[PDB]
RNA sequence: GCUCGCCGGAAGACCAAGGGUUCCUGUCCAACGUUAAUCGGGGCAGGGUGAGUCGACCCCUAAGGCGAGGCCGAAAGGCGUAGUCGAUGGGAAACAGGUUAAUAUUCCUGUACUUGGUGUUACUGCGAAGGGGGGACGGAGAAGGCUAUGUUGGCCGGGCGACGGUUGUCCCGGUUUAAGCGUGUAGGCUGGUUUUCCAGGCAAAUCCGGAAAAUCAAGGCUGAGGCGUGAUGACGAGGCACUACGGUGCUGAAGCAACAAAUGCCCUGCUUCCAGGAAAAGCCUCUAAGCAUCAGGUAACAUCAAAUCGUACCCCAAACCGACACAGGUGGUCAGGUAGAGAAUACCAAGGCGCUUGAGAGAACUCGGGUGAAGGAACUAGGCAAAAUGGUGCCGUAACUUCGGGAGAAGGCACGCUGAUAUGUAGGUGAGGUCCCUCGCGGAUGGAGCUGAAAUCAGUCGAAGAUACCAGCUGGCUGCAACUGUUUAUUAAAAACACAGCACUGUGCAAACACGAAAGUGGACGUAUACGGUGUGACGCCUGCCCGGUGCCGGAAGGUUAAUU
RNA sequence: AGGACCGAACCGACUAAUGUUGAAAAAUUAGCGGAUGACUUGUGGCUGGGGGUGAAAGGCCAAUCAAACCGGGAGAUAGCU
C-alpha cells in the first residue's frame, strides 16, 4: 500500500500539447509530467486516489533534456518522466 | 599402416600418413574428458617464456589411467581411439563392476582383450604389477618413480622400458634414452610396449601441417640483428663465433643437467 | 585510412574510468594530482 | 510541375558500434555553407522517443580479472585457494492490419503465447552444496524434399489509341493474407518391455553403468513444408464526393493454377577426413540429512503480477574514425526483371540521386581519351606506355618430368535469324481416371496440361553473328629460390625471412630452458617416437683432408692456487 | 582429395600516369597477386620501455622508435654559433 505522502509526491503536472490532446479525445488517454524516480505503479495509484479515476494501464518514457546556449554559454535542460495513462471509458478527466 | 599421398599438389607430394582403421570413428566417452584452452607459451605473467607456441586445433583433454591402481577387478577393452593430446592411441575399457576408463594403448591391444592389475595378475601385454612381481628382463611401459604417484617413464608412442636387475628394494632399469636408472621396486609398470610405434614414419609434408600442430616458425639466430641475438649481424652470411642460446649459452655439447639429489638414482647417463 | 583513435565506451571506461584509477595507488595518486590541480573532470567516466 | 541524365550486390532498405537532438514544425539570414540563398545537419522557439513477448537489466559461464584465509616479498607489492565478476557464447514468451508532422512487434483493432505468486479441488512421498542424463558444439562434400521469390496462363477491372495498323493469338493494372492452434508428412536416429542380481557413480538411490533371463515383434523420439483453422475478417485495383489542392471520406471485383527455383529451411541431419572439434546454468531424473494423517510434488480452475533502463535521428556517412559538409576507413542482414555461369558485366524495377560557384570562348600548353597514310621497336637503360589476345563446343597439342604435370602448350573449325525434323523433340513436372490396403499428407497404373535444352538438314541478311559490356598475348635459351606463404604501415616484395625435410646438441621429470630477488608459472595435465637450442633448407647424387689455434667434452699423476688456520 | 586451378566479394600492393601549398601527412585511375587457408574479419582479453612483440625489415609498440610517451632531477653540460 504506497503511502499517501509518497503518492502525493509522484504527480507533477498535465503535458499539454497537441499529441497529448489527440490521445485524450481518441484513446482516452492522458499525458502527465510525473517524478523522475516515479514508478507506473505509483503513478497508477496517485492517479486513482487524487484524480478519483479509475485506472487500466500505464505507459512510461524519459524525456533527455536540450543542450542549448544562454549567451555563449553552454546550459543543459534537466530530464523529465513523461507518462502516458489510459483511463477506462468512463471518467473524462 | 604408412601410405603416402599421390602428388596432385606440391604441398601432398612428400605428405606420409598413418591411418588407423582400428580406431573409433565416433565421438570420445564424454564423462571421461575435459577441456583444456592453448597457452601459446605464455606463462601467468604472460610472457612468452616457451618459443614457437601458438595456434593449432581446438583438442578436449581425455583423463587416463596413468596410475591403475583399481587392483583385482578385470576389465574388457571396448575400442581404441585417436587421442589429440599424445603420440600413442588410448583404449577405452569396462571393468567388470561398471567402471570406465582410458588407458594407454599398448602394442597388440585390440578390442576383446582381458586386462587385470594387481600384484596377483598374468604376466601379459596391458596389465600392471609392481615391479616387485615381474621377472628380470620384461619390457614394460608406463612405468612409475614413485608408489602410487602413476606412471611417468616410457609413455609415447612405441617406447617402453627394460627391467635389467634387482637387488633389494630397487630394480634397474634401460631407459629409451640409453640411461640406467634405479627405482623403488614397489613401482608398477605396464607389460609390453606402446602401440602405434609407425608414428615416426609421419612426414608432415608442408608447413600447415606444422601449424594445425600448434607450432609456430623458427627464426635462426644468425638471421637476425646483434642486438636482439648472439648470432646476428654481418654484411652479407657472417657467423665468426661459437654457438650459443639467445641467452648466451653454449649450444652445442654443454652439459646443463645439475640435480644433486637425484644423483643416487643414475647408474649411468645416456652417454 | 583506419587511423588510430577506434572509439568503444566499454574499452575507454575499462582502461581509464574511475573504477580504474581506484584500483591501484598509482591510479589514485593520478586522482590525487588532479584534485589538486583542480579539474573539473576527474576521469573519462562521465 | 513537365522533360533530361546517374546509381540500383547501391549512390536503395535495416541492425550493431560510434555520435547525441543532427529528428518534426514555426520563424530568421548577421556569422557558418568554399558563390547567391527565400534554402540547410546554421540561429531562435516549441514538439517528438509509450513494451510481460525487442534489447539491456537478470540466471549461467569462456579467455581473463579481482580475490577472505594462504604462500612469498626492504616497504610499495607479487601470486593464488574457497569464492566472486567477466560476452563476443547458453537460458521463457507476439503476430497481422491500421494510425502521427515526427514512435511503434511499444499506440489502436483482431487473434495469441510465456513465467511466477496466491486461493481451492482431487490425487499423492517430498526433500541437495550431492549422483546421473541433457544442454554440447570441427572441416569438407553430396544428394533429396521444400519455401522465399519469379514467370506464364486463367480470373477480374479498365482501354480501343496524336501517324499506317490495332475487337484481338491485342494493351494496362490487380490477383494479398501472419503468429497461434489442429494434423505429424518427405526424411533422420534407436530395437522395446517386465524381471533377478552387482567390487561402479566419494555415502543413498527406485536414476545411470554392468551380468543374466523370458517375451515381443513394432514401440519410442525428432522433423521442413503442405492442408484445415486463424479469416463470413483484414487488405485490395479502381470508382463516387469533397479538397484548405496537403490530402480527407465512403464503397469495393478477382483474389485461382501450372511451371521454375535459392547461398534460406528440413540439416545441431547424412557421407567422409584428420588437424579430432567450449564451459556452466536453465531443463529432466535420483536419492541423503530431515519432515512426515504436516509439509512438499502432480494435474484442473480462479486471481494477481511481469518492475527499471533504452526506444527520436545518422549509421559505407555532410551526423562515426580522418583538424574540413575531406574522392580515404567502418562489422552484420535484405537481395526484383532481361541477358548472363554468376553477388561479374550492360540496361532497368522498388527506391534514391545530378555530387553547394556559375556564364562564355573554342589560342599555346597540361590532363583524360578516339582515329591515323607508308613503315613497324628504327624508340629507349629497358617494348616503359600503348596496341594486341580474350567465350563455349569439338579437333589437336612438343621437349622434359618427381609420371601429378608441362597444358587453356601451340594451332584450328563452328557460332546470328527463320523453317522442318517435332503444329514443342530428348528430358523434367505432373491433373483426372481406374485399382488396392494395416485409410491416409498411403502404394501401383495412368498419363491430360505445363515446361523444355541440344543437334541435324534447308533457307536467309550483313563487311563483320563469342558483333556491345565482359573476356589468357604466345613461343625459345638462361641465373636465383624447391614449391603455397612472409617482410622494411609511409621510396626496397626480392635471390631476403619462413617452410616440410636433414643433422648436431642438451634434457630422466620437482627435465632442460624461460619469466620471476621469491612464491609460483610456462614447458606439459606432455615423459626421450618427448621437449629446448643451434645450423642447413623439398627432391636427386652427394658431403673429401686438417684437432696445430679458439671453443666444448672427458682425466686428475704432478705444479701453482682463496677464504680459513 | 587438395597450403589444387580460373574468377567476384574480401584481404593485399607489382607497374605506370596523375597528384606533390594534394580530394588524401601515402590517395586516385588503368592494369596486378591471393582468394577453403600458414586464409580473412567482429567483440572482449593478455604481454610495458633496455621492456614487449617480431615467418627478422632494427620492423612495430596510438601520424613518435638503434631505446615510446608524460612529469620530474633541470636553468644537465655547451673550450661552440
Ligand atoms: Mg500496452
Ligand atoms: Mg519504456
Ligand atoms: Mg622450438
Ligand atoms: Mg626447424
Ligand atoms: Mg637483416
Ligand atoms: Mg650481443
Ligand atoms: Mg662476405
Ligand atoms: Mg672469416
Ligand atoms: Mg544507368
Ligand atoms: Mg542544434
Ligand atoms: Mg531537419
Ligand atoms: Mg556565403
Ligand atoms: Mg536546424
Ligand atoms: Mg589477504
Ligand atoms: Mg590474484
Ligand atoms: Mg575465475
Ligand atoms: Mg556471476
Ligand atoms: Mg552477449
Ligand atoms: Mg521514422
Ligand atoms: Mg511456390
Ligand atoms: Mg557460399
Ligand atoms: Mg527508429
Ligand atoms: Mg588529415
Ligand atoms: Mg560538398
Ligand atoms: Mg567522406
Ligand atoms: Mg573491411
Ligand atoms: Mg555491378
Ligand atoms: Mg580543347
Ligand atoms: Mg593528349
Ligand atoms: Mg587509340
Ligand atoms: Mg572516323
Ligand atoms: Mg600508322
Ligand atoms: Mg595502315
Ligand atoms: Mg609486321
Ligand atoms: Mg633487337
Ligand atoms: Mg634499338
Ligand atoms: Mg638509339
Ligand atoms: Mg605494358
Ligand atoms: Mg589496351
Ligand atoms: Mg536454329
Ligand atoms: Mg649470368
Ligand atoms: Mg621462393
Ligand atoms: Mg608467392
Ligand atoms: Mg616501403
Ligand atoms: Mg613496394
Ligand atoms: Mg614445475
Ligand atoms: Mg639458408
Ligand atoms: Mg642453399
Ligand atoms: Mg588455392
Ligand atoms: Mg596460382
Ligand atoms: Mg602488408
Ligand atoms: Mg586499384
Ligand atoms: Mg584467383
Ligand atoms: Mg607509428
Ligand atoms: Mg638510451
Ligand atoms: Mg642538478
Ligand atoms: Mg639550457
Ligand atoms: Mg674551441
Amino acid at each position: 500500500m504506497i503511502r499517501e505522502e509518497r503518492l502525493l509526491k509522484v504527480l507533477r503536472a498535465p503535458h499539454v500539447s497537441e499529441k497529448a490532446s489527440t490521445a485524450m479525445e481518441k484513446s482516452n488517454t492522458i499525458v502527465l509530467k510525473v517524478a523522475k524516480d516515479a514508478t507506473k505503479a505509483e503513478i497508477k495509484a496517485a492517479v486513482q486516489k487524487l484524480f478519483e479515476v479509475e485506472v487500466e494501464v500505464v505507459n512510461t518514457l524519459v524525456v533527455k533534456g536540450k543542450v542549448k546556449r544562454h549567451g555563449q554559454r553552454i546550459g543543459r535542460r534537466s530530464d523529465w518522466k513523461k507518462a502516458y495513462v489510459t483511463l477506462k471509458e468512463g471518467q473524462n478527466l | 599402416a604408412v601410405v603416402k599421398c599421390k602428388p596432385t599438389s606440391p604441398g601432398r607430394r612428400h605428405v606420409v600418413k598413418v591411418v588407423n582403421p582400428e580406431l573409433h570413428k565416433g565421438k570420445p566417452f564424454a564423462p571421461l574428458l575435459e577441456k583444456n584452452s592453448k597457452s601459446g607459451g605464455r606463462n601467468n605473467n604472460g610472457r612468452i617464456t616457451t618459443r614457437h607456441i601458438g595456434g593449432g586445433h581446438k583438442q578436449a583433454y581425455r583423463i587416463v589411467d596413468f596410475k591403475r591402481n583399481k587392483d583385482g577387478i578385470p576389465a574388457v577393452v571396448e575400442r581404441l581411439e585417436y587421442d589429440p593430446n599424445r603420440s600413442a592411441n588410448i583404449a577405452l575399457v569396462l571393468y567388470k563392476d561398471g567402471e570406465r576408463r582410458y588407458i594407454l594403448a599398448p602394442k597388440g591391444l585390440k578390442a576383446g582383450d582381458q586386462i587385470q592389475s594387481g600384484v596377483d595378475a598374468a604376466i601379459k601385454p596391458g596389465n600392471t604389477l609392481p615391479m616387485r612381481n615381474i621377472p628380470v628382463g620384461s619390457t614394460v611401459h608406463n612405468v612409475e618413480m614413485k608408489p602410487g604417484k602413476g606412471g611417468q617413464l616410457a609413455r609415447s608412442a612405441g617406447t617402453y622400458v627394460q627391467i635389467v636387475a634387482r637387488d633389494g628394494a630397487y630394480v634397474t632399469l634401460r631407459l629409451r634414452s640409453g640411461e640406467m636408472r634405479k627405482v623403488e621396486a614397489d613401482c608398477r609398470a605396464t607389460l609390453g610396449e606402446v602401440g602405434n610405434a609407425e608414428h615416426m614414419l609421419r612426414v608432415l609434408g608442408k608447413a600447415g601441417a606444422a601449424r594445425w600442430r600448434g607450432v609456430r616458425p623458427t627464426v635462426r639466430g644468425t638471421a637476425m640483428n646483434p642486438v636482439d641475438h648472439p648470432h646476428g649481424g654481418g654484411e652479407g652470411r657472417n657467423f665468426g663465433k661459437h654457438p650459443v642460446t639467445p641467452w648466451g649459452v653454449q649450444t652445442k655439447g654443454k652439459k646443463t643437467r645439475s640435480n644433486k639429489r637425484t644423483d643416487k638414482f643414475i647408474v649411468r647417463r645416456r652417454s | 585510412m583506419k587511423r588510430t583513435f577506434q572509439p568503444s565506451v566499454l574499452k575507454r571506461n575499462r582502461s581509464h574510468g574511475f573504477r580504474a584509477r581506484m584500483a591501484t595507488k598509482n591510479g589514485r595518486q593520478v586522482l590525487a594530482r588532479r584534485r589538486a590541480k583542480g579539474r573539473a573532470r576527474l576521469t573519462v567516466s562521465k
